C-alpha cells in the first residue's frame, strides 16, 4: 500500500514521503509525461512502470509484509499481487537510497507543464 | 503516501 511505501521510504531515506517524494520531478507521486528530471525521477518513472506491470493489482491499497534482514528489505509471501506491488515498492526505496547523493528539492512541486512527452516504459 |  501506499503508507508502507511511504515507511519504507522512511526507513530508506530518512526523508518523510510527503513531501519529498510525493511530487518529485515528472514522476514521483504523480504524473506519465516527461523526460525525468534527474536519477530520484528515474526511481520514480520506474516504479510507475512496475505498478502498470500489475494492472490487475492495486498497488496504493493492497497491504504486504515485509522484514529486515541485516538491513535488507525481504518481501514476505502474501498474495501474488502483494509480492509483486512489495518487490517493486522495494527497489523504489533501494533506488531512492542510491540516489540521495542527487537529490534536489528544486524539483518537489515540479510544475506539471514541464513534464511533455512519453517514454515508453 | 505518493500515487505512481
Amino acid at each position: 500500500s501506499l503508507l508502507e511505501f511511504g515507511k519504507m521510504i522512511l526507513e530508506e531515506t530518512g526523508k518523510l514521503a510527503i513531501p519529498s517524494y510525493s511530487s518529485y520531478g515528472c514522476y514521483c507521486g504523480w504524473g506519465g509525461k516527461g523526460t525525468p528530471k534527474d536519477a530520484t525521477d528515474r526511481c520514480c518513472f520506474v516504479h510507475d512502470c512496475c505498478y502498470g506491470n500489475l494492472p490487475d493489482c492495486n498497488p496504493k491499497s493492497d497491504r504486504y509484509k515485509y522484514k529486515r534482514v541485516n538491513g535488507a528489505i525481504v518481501c514476505e509471501k502474501g498474495t501474488s499481487c502483494e509480492n509483486r506491488i512489495c518487490e517493486c515498492d522495494k527497489a523504489a526505496a533501494i533506488c531512492f537510497r542510491q540516489n540521495l547523493n542527487t537529490y534536489s528539492k528544486k524539483y518537489m512541486l515540479y510544475p506539471d507543464f514541464l513534464c511533455k512527452g512519453e517514454l515508453k516504459c | 503516501i505518493a500515487r505512481s
